[PDB]
């Protein structure tokens, strides 16, 4: 979806991305155009955005959060038209647009107020990765590698709207062509029946799916309310993986990483070679998560903190888990209810009870 | 040359200490050593100077820097060896080998001593004074160490026939014999001697004492072995190995270098402890990190140790004074000769310095480690290190010492750390009284050390107070001389009997007390009781200095008084600052603003001229009034040519004496603030250095005469090490009761003429009012009260009662004034008398709470009249304050003088037409009060309040005083003051000293300075300009930074006006400059003053329609009385744009008289439709929400059938009110249709050909571009536009000005965009709207701000007309022309400049508009009109959208109409269309946004702003997708229809 409106903008676009996934796209969509890498804070970067100017060269900007107001007149698109000449105002400066010029402002930190002004301007682009975001990047790597059959249904639904019209399409033109290179030819009977044959064998196969696209779309939502869990157990699971840092300024870990757990627990799974039975194989890829995610994480990690992840694995299982009570009271006692003001009343009880016991 | 540099450097090691340009220096004058000796204390330890012969030609000795000399054995000769390095390396060599030879002498004589016992104390005498201090010590000790030494081996069998108890012994009468003779009267050398060999003589008594008489008997026991041992074997040749120092199992060789005297410290268990780790680290060559607080003497425990080794010590303080390309040098340096290196504090390091000399010292230390190698300990390859990237030879010797208070990782396995958290204070007391001279050292310190501990804990804490061990140490070494003096007293009339703890006593109380806080004094005297039992104090009784005193106060109309009399705490101030002065140089005088601190020297300055006979001359100068450079003096970077500073020429001429400088007490008085910038250079000549270090290389020392004074209020943004250095009084507010002011003030007022018949009236005058400036009296009561009171500004005690003063001296003129008109019937005594009360009442009225609200002068009125005995005005409805006391002697109101003034048409609103009212007839009087006597005044007020007019018409209604206008923005800076002086005034040499004088003759220059407060405060908290007001006022003068002349100033006098300290961007004022400056508080005016005001502009506006004359009235009633309502409410606390300011009302009167001015013969009905279309522009579209413009429209309607109620509502029930010229010629009210349709079609051809995207009309836009064609049709008209980024508020305005002619001139901002850019670009369009006729409309944004200067800058420009600070020198010439030039055009002549300028300030006000956009400073929002650019409605959004969409094939007649849908209100259809229905799924879809934005905004935030930009956006990707997936569509449609016929084509060729 982000890529679509890159492709497709009229307000240049600003690229949040936390990673830099984002800048290496558009790096590699744009060399036939010799997209030239720029920032705010570089000296050069006024002389770079002429010359790209003045060639409709693309750039791309980093560092956005030192904005630089001189960028104004661009982003406005304005455009003074003049003697068949499209001009600009850049500051003392006065230059031609040049067509096929685009440019991309950048920058690699989520958390950045722009002004309004900057905000009106531009259309804001967003790579982070949230709950949702990677809960369904999961899903889809799940339903991919467990389930390859619901996951070419998938595509094909998602294809029948657009694509498979479109290749009907174009094979109707294909016969309209050979038709009217044939003239409708009594001896090319055999190729036009085979084409036509073809083609109503294509058309039966497209009306058969429209007609089963209820039944294919349940399925898919049954085996996704199947896969669920996992999804939401591997986000709470990266999360927690992320927000580790507040412990130790050692805990620092990134989505790569996290995705490296998840693609050698779903692939390189020494459990799963001899596991058919589809509900069999999540319970195992799910305990072998859970098992891969720890030990890696506390391979790297204190001795004295390795309770610690274990504890918050064991409450996302359990989050995760079905037929169990929900136990959050058990659990925010446990956590913090321990501090509550309950001093009234705290007799001594039996003999071998201590004061703090009590 | 920097080859050759670095060859001298390697040739002579030690030169890598002096810097590159002073190696320059060196090599460049080496023919002449008269400049050496400037740069000798660089590379040496204490060496000074060289001892040279009367020729220059050999170097007999060298010199300390405490005037200790040493002898050279065999002289060298400069002229055997001419080049530096050569004969400065037989310099050092000679200077080792006769201090190895005085050693040998001195350990001779020594021996002889020791070995005996009843020494005579001559004989003793003799040694001591022949050999240096240094020599004495290691001689002392040597003979110490090799006497124990032969004891113990004679200690084989065990304690049998001990000889310890004979070197104890030995040990004790050597001990005697130095107490002895430091109590004697010695030279200061001779008695830091002795102080150093009984300090050492004490340390070998409590070693031998206990840590050897503990049953040791063994020379190898490790008890003896601990301790510092000395060997000395002279018979070796090589100098180095004369001396052998061994500590535990480290040994090392005297270095031998020369020290001179320096600072014995006191040796103490973490003292030892600090050798014993410190000599261990060394051994095993590592790194020593004596880590610990700070003060806990951990530096110069390592210089020290270094000095017992005999080793150069340098010390790299690291507070900002630090440097890599000197430190690298200095590093190779230590490396090389073999010096120690010590860093103060490596925390306060840089972190990428720190890493850096971190390498560095990484490097260093590898080398050193390498350096002892089990196997290659014989050292064939010279051990070699990485410094400026070249190889360095490390001596074994060097060492390095980091000190901190954690270390670098680097350095962790190469640093030795020791914790020396507590130093022993009682052993480092108990030997510093024991070496001063006392005989019971161990208790005094028992008492002393506790008694500092609890000052520090249980005084109150202070940034000037301090109680550190060097503050205890200081304290005894004043005691010390405190009991030589007595004894030298006493003498001159055993005597050991004196009350040593009384001494004590007296030394602590004569040191601290002067710098204690008043409610300290009796906390430090209850401390000193319980530590000390029945013990009291006794200061001296000075009586010759008291009598002194009493006669210079009495002589300066000062209170004098002794104890508890009155002043006695300020006469007893007055005596500790002289023992200060005494007692040391570089004396601090502190105290809150308005105590007795410059005129407490003062006094003493002449009570000592006159006691001693020694003529006194003080020089004030203020550091920042003047900067830095010209305070010291600069060098020229090309001619290397030095101009001295104000501060250098001062001392030069004092040094000099060339008219007798000398043989008088010269007092340096830096009156002002302190911060670590100016007194860097201080800090060599306030210590005991006394020395002032220029930076060319000329050394300037004090005499002894001179005394440094500080006199600064506060001393909190200076440094321990300044004030550290600094013998310091406090001057507590206490100190400087009322009661002397009042006294004070009483006898200058008897005896200095405000000017015998003057003299008469002042007398009585005072006879009068004495009974109210008692204790208890009124003005007492009063000020006590006001105190509690609020005040604009922080209320000051001297400031309210010097402008008291000040309006008493104006009340005696007028009674001499009163007798003068009266030759006959003078003044009488009881009218005299009634005047005078009841103007002292009028007096504390206007002067207490003079610079507060109303309600709070309402209150303090309320108050004098409970207090007060004297009759007050009867009526009980108006305030006090609205009354005055007519020179009659009775109240009268002010209303009375209140003038009715008839201006004339055109005049009305005029920039600078002022009609009298209360308020300004009461501002005018006590301006006129004020100036009378030259003191400078500030009218403090919200904007718009009217001070800056009362104040220019107040100013230039006196004919002898010339008005200057001077706008002080935030980088404001004195020498814009020297230029307006240099423009307006003169020097005149022809009195007693420069003066500086107005060119006019008789005429009075008031600099007229607004904004007084806006000028930025530094770094240090001071303003420069203010403190050059203050130092201007106060001293009458300040010093031409030229010639460093002191020019007195003549008929100048200041006058300020600024907004109060709460609004942005405004800094309070200092309160020393506070205290000369009386505020007037200029509130916004009173219901009954805008009335009469805008009564008299209505007046003159409707002679030119006569049939409304009488109208008037109504009409201005009407506009004041909505003008409150709108005050009363949309407070600023709603909104920070909602406020109200009389300018309001005049921008109304403006746009109405510009509005009648074309038309003619208009009914009432006219009148009043204007009138509400001007309160509804100016104020209903200022607000936000709807409910204010229908409550405001509302009122409006209802006040206008108030006030009209015999008119009809014809004008009520008009709802748009829309007026307009492009129509027909003149300003009619035209209708909304035409009006409409019309604009329709030109913003048509505007965006055909000037702009490139269409742009829609809606209603809003409508109505906001009537507000702005109105604002720039009218004069002197800027708006200010509120709203959300783009609205289109710029290409709305731009649109505007292309359809009224004016042109658009917009700034072009970059990062790159500083000042000096935009006042350029205001010149361009000041001079293209002001010598042409060309009307420009000027395009501001709030991205276009960067800087508040700019904000300032365009806040003169709307509120003045023009800004007096663009046009200077050749500019100026040519606005002149050109100016001139326009006027010729026009058909005017030119007269002057002031009047073709004033022309020119006429045709900008004229044509010239500014609009303003800004996101939603009172300044701002105030002096134009705010227009509230909301965002687009619904209604707005529905027609963008329809309009934008009607292209679209979205007609689908099959549509089928369902229920709600409520969205738009004013759906065109009541059932809806298809493409109805897709608008409205569009505005729709652009409320979810907001309404999501304000959900993401509510649960937690992280939202970005959704403006009309994204909307327009959506439409455009609306119309691009539609229109493309329509043609995809069509097209394959197209093909199938093709296909399909030729399909059927290929069925007929079937068929055939
Ligand atoms: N006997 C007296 N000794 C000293 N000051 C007296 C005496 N009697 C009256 N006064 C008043 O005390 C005040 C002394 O103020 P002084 O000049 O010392 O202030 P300052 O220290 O310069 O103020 P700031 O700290 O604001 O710079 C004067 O108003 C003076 O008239
Ligand atoms: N007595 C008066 N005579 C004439 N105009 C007056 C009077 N009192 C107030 N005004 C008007 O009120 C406004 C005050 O002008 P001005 O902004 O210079 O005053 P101010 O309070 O000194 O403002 P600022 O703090 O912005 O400099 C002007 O519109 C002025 O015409
Ligand atoms: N052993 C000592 N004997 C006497 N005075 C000492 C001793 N050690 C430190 N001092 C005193 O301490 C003061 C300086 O302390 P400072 O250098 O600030 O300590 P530190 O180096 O621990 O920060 C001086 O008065 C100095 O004479
Ligand atoms: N009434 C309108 N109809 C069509 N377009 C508009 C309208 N108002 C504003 N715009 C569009 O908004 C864009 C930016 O407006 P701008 O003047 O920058 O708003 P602002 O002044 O609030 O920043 C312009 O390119 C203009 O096309």
């Amino acid at each position: 979806e982000n890529a679509i409106m890159l492709k497709r903008f009229n307000r240049y676009p600003l690229i949040i991305d936390p990673s830099g996934q984002a800048t290496e796209f558009i790096m590699n969509e744009y060399k036939d155009r010799k997209i030239t890498r720029t920032s705010f804070l570089d000296d050069a970067f006024r002389k770079n955005l002429e010359s790209a100017l003045r060639f409709g060269n693309p750039l791309l900007v980093q560092d956005v959060e030192s904005y630089d107001p001189v960028l104004n007149p661009v982003l406005n698109r304005e455009v003074r038209r003049t003697g068949g000449r499209v001009l600009i105002t850049l500051g003392d400066q006065d230059i031609d647009l040049s067509p096929s010029f685009v440019i991309f402002l950048s920058t690699r930190d989520p958390t950045v107020e722009f002004p309004p002004d900057l905000c009106s301007r531009v259309t804001f682009v967003n790579f982070t990765v949230t709950r949702s975001s990677l809960q369904s990047q999961c899903l889809n790597e799940v339903l991919k590698a467990e389930r390859p059959d619901v996951d070419e249904k998938r595509s094909d639904l998602l294809k029948l709207q657009g694509e498979f019209q479109l290749r009907l399409r174009q094979l109707e033109k294909s016969l309209l062509q050979a038709l009217n290179e044939v003239k409708g030819r009594i001896l090319d009977d055999d190729t036009i029946i085979t084409t036509l044959e073809n083609l109503k064998r294509e058309a039966a196969e497209v009306t058969r799916k429209v007609e089963e696209t209820d039944i294919v779309m349940q399925e898919v939502e049954t085996v996704s309310q199947q896969y669920l869990p996992l999804s939401t157990a591997c986000s709470s699971i990266y999360f927690t993986m992320e927000s580790l840092k507040q412990i130790h300024f050692l805990y620092q870990y990134s989505l790569q990483f996290f995705l490296d757990i998840y693609h050698n627990v779903l692939y390189e799974n020494p459990n799963l070679k001899g596991v058919t039975d589809h509900t069999q194989r999540l319970s195992i890829i799910t305990k072998d998560l859970f098992q891969v995610a720890f030990n890696r994480v506390a391979r790297g990690m204190l001795h004295q903190d390795h309770i610690t992840f274990a504890m918050l694995l064991a409450r996302i299982k359990l989050k995760g888990t079905v037929g169990e009570p929900t136990y959050d009271a058990e659990f925010q006692h446990f956590l913090r209810g321990n501090e509550i003001v309950l001093s009234a009343g705290s007799t001594p009880r039996i003999q071998g009870l201590t004061v703090e016991q009590a | 040359l920097g080859e050759y540099l670095e060859r001298e450097r390697s040739s002579f090691p030690r030169f890598y200490f002096v810097g590159d340009e002073d190696l320059l220096e060196i090599i460049g004058n080496s023919k002449n050593v008269a400049k050496l000796q400037k740069h000798f204390k660089k590379m040496f330890a204490g060496v000074s100077s060289i001892i040279l012969n009367e020729d220059n030609s050999v170097v007999l000795g060298i010199s300390s820097r405490e005037g200790e000399e040493v002898m050279f054995k065999t002289p060298v000769s400069i002229t055997e060896h001419p080049k530096i390095n050569e004969w400065l390396t037989l310099v050092e060599k000679e200077m080792r080998v006769t201090l190895a030879k005085l050693l040998a002498e001195s350990v001779t004589e020594v021996e002889i001593f020791g070995k005996a016992t009843s020494i005579d104390p001559n004989t003793y005498i003799t040694w001591i004074d022949k050999y240096q201090a240094q020599l004495v010590v290691l001689s002392a000790q040597i003979a110490w160490s090799e006497n124990v030494e032969t004891a113990l081996s004679s200690m084989g069998g065990g304690g049998d026939a001990a000889p310890l108890h004979s070197v104890l012994s030995n040990v004790e009468v050597t001990l005697n014999v130095l107490a002895d003779s430091v109590l004697m009267e010695q030279p200061p050398l001779r008695r830091r001697k002795l102080e150093h060999l009984i300090t050492e003589l004490v340390h070998q008594r409590d070693v031998t004492r206990s840590l050897i008489k503990s049953k040791i008997d063994n020379a190898k026991s490790f008890e003896w072995l601990s301790q510092m041992r000395f060997y000395f074997d002279p018979k070796q040749t090589d100098v180095l190995q004369q001396l052998s120092i061994q500590m535990a199992n480290a040994k090392f060789n005297y270095g031998f270098e020369y020290l001179g005297v320096q600072d014995k410290l006191v040796q103490t268990p973490l003292t030892d402890r600090c050798y014993l780790t410190m000599t261990q680290a060394l051994e095993a060559r590592l790194g020593g990190s004596p880590f610990g607080p700070a003060g806990t003497g951990k530096t110069e425990s390592v210089k020290a140790l270094g000095h017992q080794l005999g080793r150069f010590v340098l010390v790299f303080n690291c507070d900002e004074t630090f440097d890599f390309q000197a430190m690298g040098r200095i590093f190779v340096g230590l490396c090389q000769v073999g010096a120690w290196g010590c860093f103060d504090e490596f925390n306060r390091l840089e972190e990428r310095m720190l890493s850096a000399v971190s390498q560095q010292v990484q490097c260093i230390q590898e080398a050193l480690r390498e350096h002892s190698n089990p196997n290659y300990d014989k050292t064939s390859a010279p051990i070699t290190c990485e410094l400026l990237n070249k190889q360095v030879k490390v001596s074994p010797d060097m060492a390095i010492f980091i000190t901190m208070n954690n270390l670098p990782d680097n350095l962790k396995k190469l640093f030795r750390s020791l914790a020396m958290t507590k130093p022993d204070r009682q052993l480092i007391a108990q030997v510093m009284l024991y070496s001063q001279g006392f005989r019971t050292a161990e208790v005094l310190a028992n008492k002393i050390v506790p008694f500092f501990k609890l000052c520090d804990e249980q005084l109150s804490s202070q940034s000037h107070y301090d109680f550190g061990l060097r503050a205890l140490k200081s304290v005894l070494v004043s005691a010390g001389n405190v009991k030589r003096e007595r004894i030298q007293k006493i003498k001159r009339e055993i005597a050991e009997n004196l009350p040593e703890q009384e001494i004590l006593i007296q030394s602590v109380c004569e040191t601290m007390v002067p710098k204690l806080v008043a409610e300290d004094i009796p906390l430090l005297f209850s401390l000193l009781s319980d530590v000390f039992p029945g013990v009291q104090y006794h200061r001296g009784e000075m009586t010759a200095l008291r009598e002194e005193l009493k006669k210079v106060c009495q002589e300066m109309y000062l209170t004098y008084g002794d104890g508890e009399e009155v002043g006695g705490m300020w006469v007893e101030k007055v005596l500790q600052l002289y023992q200060i002065t005494q007692i040391n140089h570089g004396l601090m005088m502190v105290g809150p603003s308005g105590s007795g601190k410059s005129m407490a020297w003062r006094v003493l300055l002449k009570a000592l001229e006159r006691l001693e006979g020694v003529e006194g001359v003080a020089h004030i100068i203020d550091p920042k009034a003047i900067s830095k450079d010209h305070l010291y003096g600069t060098l020229d970077p090309n001619t290397r040519e030095w101009t001295d500073g104000l501060f250098t020429h001062v001392l030069r001429k004092i040094i000099d004496s060339v008219r007798g400088e000398l043989q008088k007490r010269q007092w340096i008085v830096f009156d002002g603030d302190v911060d670590p910038e100016w007194v860097e250079n201080l800090n060599s000549v306030l210590d005991d250095n006394k020395l002032l270090t220029l930076p060319n290389g000329e050394r300037l020392s004090l005499p002894p005469n001179v005394r440094i004074m500080f006199e600064v209020q506060d001393l909190k943004y200076a440094t321990l090490a300044t004030v550290s250095r600094c013998g310091m009084v406090w001057f507590s507010e206490d100190v400087l009761s009322t009661d002397m002011i009042f006294n004070n003030f009483l006898a200058r007022l008897r005896s200095i003429p405000l000017d015998s018949p003057m003299l008469q009236i002042q007398r009585d005058a005072a006879t009068i009012m004495q009974p109210y400036f008692t204790s208890n009296g009124l003005v007492t009561k009063a000020l006590e009260h006001a105190f509690q009171l609020e005040h604009i500004m922080d209320l000051t005690r001297l400031r309210c009662l010097g402008s008291l003063f000040s309006m008493l001296h104006q009340a005696c003129r007028n009674v001499a004034q009163y007798n003068a008109n009266h030759p006959d019937f003078p003044m009488q005594i009881e009218q005299l008398e009634r005047y005078i009360q009841r103007y002292l009442v009028y007096a504390i009225l206007w002067s207490l709470s003079g610079d507060s609200r109303l309600k709070m002068r309402a209150e303090l009125g309320e108050y004098i009249r409970r207090i007060t005995t004297v009759p007050l005005p009867t009526a009980p409805n108006i305030p006090i304050i609205d009354y005055e006391v007519s020179i009659s002697g009775e109240w009268s109101p002010w209303q009375a003088k209140v003038p009715q003034i008839e201006v004339e048409t055109h005049k009305v609103a005029a920039p600078d037409v002022v009609v009298p009212t209360l308020d300004t007839v009461r501002h005018e009087a006590l301006l006129y009060t004020w100036l009378a006597e030259h003191k400078p005044l500030v009218l403090c007020g919200p904007p718009g309040s009217g001070k800056t007019m009362t104040l220019f018409s107040a100013l230039r209604a006196l004919p002898d005083m010339e008005v200057v206008g001077l706008n002080f923005s935030s980088a404001t800076t004195p020498e814009l003051l020297l230029k307006t002086f240099d423009h307006y005034c003169e020097y005149r040499r022809t009195p007693n000293g420069v003066v500086l004088a107005p060119v006019q003759l008789g005429k009075w220059l008031v600099l007229f300075c607004d904004e007084i407060n806006l000028p930025d405060m530094d770094k240090y908290g001071t303003q420069r300009v203010i403190s050059f007001i203050r130092q201007m006022v106060e001293h009458g003068g300040f010093y031409r930074t030229s010639d460093q002349t002191w020019v007195k100033l003549e008929r100048i006098q200041f006058v300020g006006a600024c907004n109060p300290p709460t609004d942005p961007g405004r800094k309070p004022l200092s309160h020393r400059f506070l205290r000369h400056v009386p505020v007037v508080y200029v509130d916004y005016p009173g219901p009954a003053s805008l009335t009469q005001i805008y009564g008299t502009f209505n007046r003159a506006m409707l002679r030119l329609i006569p049939s409304l004359r009488t109208y008037a009235e109504p009409l201005t009633a009407a506009m004041v009385e909505f003008y409150t309502m709108s005050q009363e409410r949309f407070t600023q606390d709603t909104q920070p744009h909602y406020i109200y300011s009389p300018r309001e009302m005049t921008r109304w009167v403006r746009g109405i008289f510009e509005a009648l001015r074309p038309l003619e013969t208009l009914p009432v009905e006219g009148l009043i439709r204007i009138w509400a279309h001007e309160a509804l522009r100016l104020f209903q579209d200022r607000l936000v929400e709807d409910e204010e413009r229908r409550w405001t429209d509302e009122n409006i309607d209802t006040v206008a059938l108030k006030h009209f109620p015999n008119i009809d509502r014809e004008k009520a029930m008009s709802r748009p009110i829309l007026y307009s010229n492009w129509l027909s010629k003149d300003y009619i009210p035209v209708d909304q249709e035409e009006l409409r349709d019309y604009v329709k079609a030109r913003l048509k051809v505007f965006y055909e050909e000037e702009l490139d995207v269409p742009l829609v009309l809606f209603n809003e836009v409508l109505d906001h571009v009537l507000r702005i064609d109105r604002i720039f049709r009218q004069p002197q008209g800027h708006l200010l536009l509120i709203g959300v980024s783009g609205a289109g508020k710029t290409t709305l305005s731009r649109f505007v000005a292309w359809m009224n002619g004016l042109s658009v001139y917009q700034i072009k901002v970059h990062r790159k965009y500083t000042g000096e850019d935009f006042d350029e670009d205001l010149r361009t369009v000041l001079r293209r709207s002001g010598c042409k006729n060309e009307k420009i409309a000027f395009i501001m944004d709030e991205s276009n701000v960067l800087d508040s200067g700019f904000l300032e800058r365009m806040n003169t420009l709307l509120a003045n007309g023009e800004v007096p600070g663009l046009f200077e020198g050749d500019e100026y010439a040519t606005l002149m022309t050109q100016c001139k030039e326009g006027a010729q055009k026009e058909g005017l002549m030119l007269d002057s400049h002031e009047e073709l300028y004033k022309w020119f300030t006429s045709q900008v006000i004229r044509n010239l508009h500014v609009v303003f956009t800004m996101n939603p400073s009172p300044a701002l929002f105030n002096r134009c009109v705010l227009n509230w650019f909301g965002d687009w409605s619904t209604e707005a959004l529905y027609q963008v959208g329809k309009e934008f969409t009607s292209k679209m094939d979205l007609e689908k007649p099959n549509y089928i109409v369902p229920d709600y849908m409520p969205v738009v209100y004013d759906k065109l259809p009541q059932p809806p269309s298809h493409r109805e229905a897709i608008v409205n799924s569009c505005v729709f879809v652009h409320q979810t946004l907001h309404q999501a934005n304000a959900r993401l905004a509510k649960r937690g935030g992280r939202t970005m702003a959704i403006t009309p930009r994204h909307y327009l956006d959506f439409i455009n990707h609306y119309a691009n997708l539609f229109h493309e997936k329509r043609s995809e569509l069509e097209e394959q449609q197209m093909h199938l229809n093709v296909g399909l016929r030729k399909i059927k084509e290929t069925v007929d060729q079937v068929e055939e």
